[PDB]
């Protein structure tokens, strides 16, 4: 369980640490980029990050909009 | 002589005012309940239908009210306009129509302009809709245009929509014809059978034909089952002349798998001294090098690019004034079997050995000396190769010179001295990436793979660069004998990642050779030297780009050993 929740928050740290400086995703565009990252870390558990990314939309900082995917905040 | 600045100005706009205002006309045309009042004057000087309509002795001669019909209003009312004003000012939706209206009414000049447009036009799509507009009525222009650019593209997409619905003539002339651009003889014999296959027991002769023209080393392969099952019941000749199309017809290779793998050059080392700088071309694997003709004949220092379906395009460029070098915005585009040079639509700025680079079909050109004086002295303009337009997007951030561009991954990178920015078209946005820690100009990159291969610059500098890793690495020094400059360029051979450098000394010649390297091994094999008994010296400031070409079309260049 700590290291499930330690993969957990690192997922995030790269996401908000990597995203802040790139691109943006309509489908499943950024999430092979940040597999590509981990893939020497562990398993990308594509469920895992999924259920994770649209954790994010309760608040600010990128929250990665579902209906408004075509654009994505590049704001802090 | 005719007057142009006096009478001719002063009457043509006095018959346009007497047409507005509806005064001394004589002849109304009606269509479709729709009041056209005119003149018989401009419509006899205009229409070489209207003159016999009112000069031969017939009961519509004298006739107030004629009722012309199959003329669709508004291509009549431009018309008219046209008679009246002189000028056309054509859309491109209403072309096909009024075009049919002007070949009904016999107008020779308008139907020359919509001639030149419609040939201005044949871009991706309505190359085999219009191909049958013409077939339909005979414009030998559009005809032979049609029919090369149909040659050139359905042969890639042999797919389109309205290809199913065409003349058995028109569709003889185009298979049989020997400019099929398709490396491969499978491709042209499934789409004949689609198009046998949704329109079957009305064209079974047709069908007969079409199987006789795909001839015997594509039709051995399925066909003879498919039409079995197909076939319909209580046949029996139908399978004696079709079993007849196996040994006889002169089954002869065709033209479309000669697209072998070369590299195109530009401004070489003119034979003649009357000449300035040439075109030529490289075989690989050939061993030859064949020439090319110079698009302007006289404009130098342009740009080349080449899109993944094998395109050769020449933007900007500087010309000499010929007073008793100005720079001009113009484009061409090279044909692969005509060996010329077919314009199309200018830049919008005047370039100077622009960066032109191809993604998402798009061709994007990046700096080049567009202006300067500009608030941002740093800006790119792109072209739509659909649309035939150029159509502004988000500018440079920082102005650079002598720089080089590629695309990775559907993804536009710029490279210059230190710095690298990824723009993404999609988004118009400028993606900051990684910055080199050598400062190096007058150098160009190469697209191989995921990976940018930033060779050369001022010399031998191996700055590997990865999407993915998003980092500047080295990995070796190309062995290059000492006292020399080495011409380094780096582009894709084979799915194999190859240089072409030439070295100079003093008191020596220049020595043309190619290595093989490789990724894990970080060494340049030798993989091919270049006789000089072939090819002779380049120069500075040719650049090279990798293209498949044609070796009937083009000529071999004639240079003693």
């Amino acid at each position: 369980q700590k290291v499930d929740d330690d993969r957990k928050h690192e997922i995030e740290a790269a996401i908000v640490r990597i995203m802040k400086s790139r691109k943006k995703m309509q489908h499943n565009v950024l999430v092979a980029e940040v597999t590509q990252q981990l893939k020497a870390r562990f398993l990308p558990s594509p469920v895992v990050i999924k259920k994770r990314i649209e954790g994010l939309i309760e608040r600010e900082y990128l929250a990665r909009t579902p209906e408004d995917r075509k654009v994505y905040t590049y704001v802090a | 002589r005719q007057i142009n600045t006096e009478y001719a100005v002063s009457l043509l706009e006095q018959l346009k005012l007497f047409y507005e205002q509806q005064l001394f006309t004589d002849i109304v045309l009606i269509v479709e309940g729709t009041e056209f009042p005119c003149h018989k004057m401009v419509l006899a000087t205009c229409s070489s239908y209207f003159r016999a309509m009112f000069m031969s002795g017939l009961s519509e001669s004298k006739q107030t009210h004629v009722h012309l019909r199959n003329v669709d209003a508004a291509t009549l009312q431009i018309i008219i306009t046209y008679a009246y004003t002189g000028n056309l000012a054509m859309n491109d939706s209403t072309v096909e129509q009024l075009y049919e209206t002007a070949c009904f009414l016999q107008v020779e000049d308008v139907l020359q302009r919509c001639r030149e447009y419609l040939i201005k036009k044949i871009n991706a799509e309505n190359c085999v809709r219009l191909l049958s507009f013409a077939d339909l009525f005979s414009c030998e222009e559009l005809k032979q245009s049609a029919k090369r650019m149909v040659e050139h593209k359905f042969t890639a997409v042999y797919h389109q929509d309205a290809f199913m619905q065409l003349s058995h003539d028109l569709l003889i002339d185009i298979l049989s014809s020997d400019n099929l651009n398709v490396e491969k003889e499978e491709t042209v014999r499934e789409a004949a059978m689609l198009w046998l296959e949704y329109n079957t027991e009305s064209r079974s002769q047709y069908l007969s034909s079409v199987l006789s023209q795909i001839r015997i080393d594509a039709l051995s392969e399925v066909t003879q089952r498919a039409w079995f099952q197909g076939l319909p019941p209580n046949d029996k000749s139908v399978v004696v002349q079709g079993l007849y199309k196996s040994m006889p017809k002169f089954f002869k290779p065709r033209l479309g798998m000669t697209k072998e793998e070369m590299m195109i050059f530009i401004e070489a080392s003119s034979e003649n001294p009357c000449s300035l700088y040439s075109s030529v071309c490289y075989s690989p694997q050939a061993e030859k090098v064949y020439k090319l003709c110079s698009p302007p004949a006289d404009l130098h220092k342009v740009g080349t690019v080449v899109t993944p379906d094998n395109d050769i395009y020449i933007a900007g460029g500087q010309v000499p004034l010929k007073n008793t070098f100005r720079t001009v915005n113009c484009f061409y585009w090279f044909d692969a079997q005509q060996n010329t040079w077919f314009p199309k639509t200018p830049m919008l700025f005047v370039r100077i050995k622009p960066s032109l680079v191809c993604c998402e079909g798009y061709i994007y050109a990046i700096g080049g000396d567009s202006v300067g004086g500009e608030l941002n002295r740093r800006t790119v303009e792109r072209y739509d190769t659909e649309k035939d337009e150029w159509t502004m997007v988000s500018p440079l951030p920082c102005a650079w010179q002598w720089s080089a561009a590629v695309v990775v991954h559907d993804c536009i990178y710029v490279m210059t001295l230190n710095l690298m920015y990824c723009y993404f078209p999609r988004s118009d946005s400028w993606v900051e990436m990684a910055m080199r820690q050598t400062s190096r100009s007058f150098a160009s990159a190469a697209a191989f793979g995921d990976k940018i291969f930033y060779i050369g610059g001022l010399s031998v500098t191996v700055e590997i660069y990865d999407v993915n890793k998003n980092e500047w690495k080295m990995a070796a020094n190309i062995p290059a004998k000492r006292y020399s400059d080495p011409c380094v360029r780096a582009v894709v051979i084979s799915n194999s990642l190859c240089v072409f450098m030439r070295e100079t000394h003093l008191n020596e010649r220049a020595k043309y050779v190619t290595y093989q390297y490789d990724l894990e091994l970080d060494r340049w094999s030798l993989r091919q030297h270049i006789s000089e008994r072939v090819l002779w010296d380049l120069g500075r400031d040719f650049r090279c780009t990798v293209g498949k070409l044609y070796p009937s079309c083009l000529e071999e260049s004639p240079w003693k050993p």
